């Protein structure tokens, strides 16, 4: 199937320039266009510009003309968007979207997963992970909530799995809070049978790609 | 050049019908029949719902229909379901290789059955206390409607410092969840007899309590 996969999240200093990629696979070489749309936190989608790589054609919205440059390599079906003189107004999620046929289609059918670009002078910081032990019992299974506290990381986002994917449902990862220090913190908890915790070993795996950090933490009574 | 005009929010009960407007100019909406509509769930990429003012892509339920009159297009949702709660954005072609988006509309489905919140209070890990910190973690889940108020207590007394609470977020079962954190030094945690997380939902106040014991 058609897949648009983007570069990861990144923190950039004010005045720097940022570059985001969008590789398309499964997508019928031809007159497709790659459009770049940004979304500030809690705001709406905003079209920035577009490229037709087969023709080398580019266009931009008036708000971003002169500051954004979109390039492409058809040989690897990859598009790039570079945005310069960054300020904190540019902190946003940046999506690539695709138009399959520029002559026939006038809408976006496929979207990338989005890359979050945070413009800040603060430094990247990996998270500290702590266990939230169940420490309680209800019945043979009854109720039991255990989890992991992912503390003091910057910037967003972090991903959390349980037992590297072996434990999948009844897991609940809460959205992060932004503390007064400018650092983020979240929690992720699983509800398992009370019998399990004598038997089974429970590990949470946190991935913070912006800092290239991975943390495994075992949750014991 | 400027964004298309959409209402900030629309609401309806399950089984009802709602409509979301999108007003542009003669140059984009009034000229082309290339209006598209995208749905965005919390924390995901947009999904195409009604390209070509009236057409549905395959897989999109027939409850979503599209309309246009003059400079204004409209997304109509019939038979509202809880799974429809999301941000909806309209988009219009505005000339060669040019598109303009609307500001977005938040769609919430009210009137679903009430659900009391599950509350779990976690004491500071002794690993964190070894690292000279203490964090009280109060997690609230499985409640509807999606709004609660959280208060913290030091043995009976309201504590308002070091408290950070998320906005409510939707779970995969169409219920809501949130979390609150109380930052304490190890000494403040050890010196008190107990700490309390009190969650209020639609007038009902429940609480959990942890102790240094």
């Amino acid at each position: 199937q058609v897949q648009l996969v983007q570069s990861g999240a990144e923190v950039k200093k004010p005045g720097s320039s940022v570059k985001v990629s969008c590789k398309t696979s499964g997508g019928t070489y031809g007159t497709y266009s790659i459009n770049w749309v940004r979304q500030a936190p809690g705001q709406g989608l905003e079209w920035m510009g577009a490229i037709i790589p087969i023709f080398g054609k580019t266009n931009y919205a008036q708000k971003f003309q002169g500051r954004v440059t979109i390039t492409a390599d058809a040989s690897t079906s990859t598009a790039y968007m570079e945005l310069g003189s960054l300020t904190s107004e540019d902190t946003a999620m940046y999506y690539c979207a695709r138009v399959e046929d520029t002559a026939l289609d006038h809408y976006f059918d496929y979207w990338g997963q989005g890359a979050l670009v945070t413009v800040s002078s603060a430094s990247t910081k990996g998270p500290s992970v702590f266990p939230l032990a169940p420490s309680s019992k209800s019945t043979s299974g009854g109720t039991a909530a255990l989890g992991c506290l992912v503390k003091d990381y910057f910037p967003e986002p972090v991903t959390v799995s349980w037992n590297s994917g072996a434990l999948t449902s009844g897991v609940h990862t809460f959205p992060a809070v932004l503390q007064s220090s400018g650092l983020y913190s979240l929690s992720s908890v699983v509800t398992v049978p009370s019998s399990s915790l004598g038997t089974q070993t429970y590990i949470c795996n946190v991935n913070h790609k912006p800092s290239n950090t991975k943390v495994d933490k075992r949750v014991e009574p | 050049q400027s964004a298309l005009t959409q209402p900030r929010s629309v609401s309806g009960s399950p089984g009802q019908s709602v409509t979301i407007s999108c007003t542009g100019t003669s140059g984009d909406v009034g000229t082309y029949n290339y209006v598209s509509w995208y749905q965005q769930l919390p924390g995901k990429a947009p999904k195409l719902m009604i390209y070509d003012v009236t057409r549905r892509p395959s897989g999109v339920p027939d409850r979503f229909s599209g309309s246009k009159s003059g400079n204004t297009a409209s997304l109509t949702i019939s038979g509202l379901q809880a799974d429809d709660e999301a941000d909806y954005y309209c988009c219009s072609y505005a000339g060669t290789l040019t598109w303009v988006f609307g500001g977005g509309t938040k769609l919430t489905v009210l009137g679903q059955p009430k659900a009391a919140p599950s509350v779990t209070l976690f004491p500071p890990s002794s690993e964190e206390l070894q690292a000279n910190k203490a964090t009280l973690v109060c997690l609230i889940s499985d409640f509807y409607p999606g709004a609660v108020t959280v208060a913290w207590k030091a043995d009976s007394s309201p504590v308002k410092a070091g408290v950070e609470t998320t906005t409510p977020s939707k779970q995969s079962n169409n219920k809501y969840a949130a979390s609150s954190y109380l930052s304490l030094t190890p000494e403040q945690w050890k010196s008190h007899r107990s700490y309390s997380c009190q969650v209020t939902h639609e007038g009902s106040t429940v609480e959990k309590t942890v102790a240094p014991t």
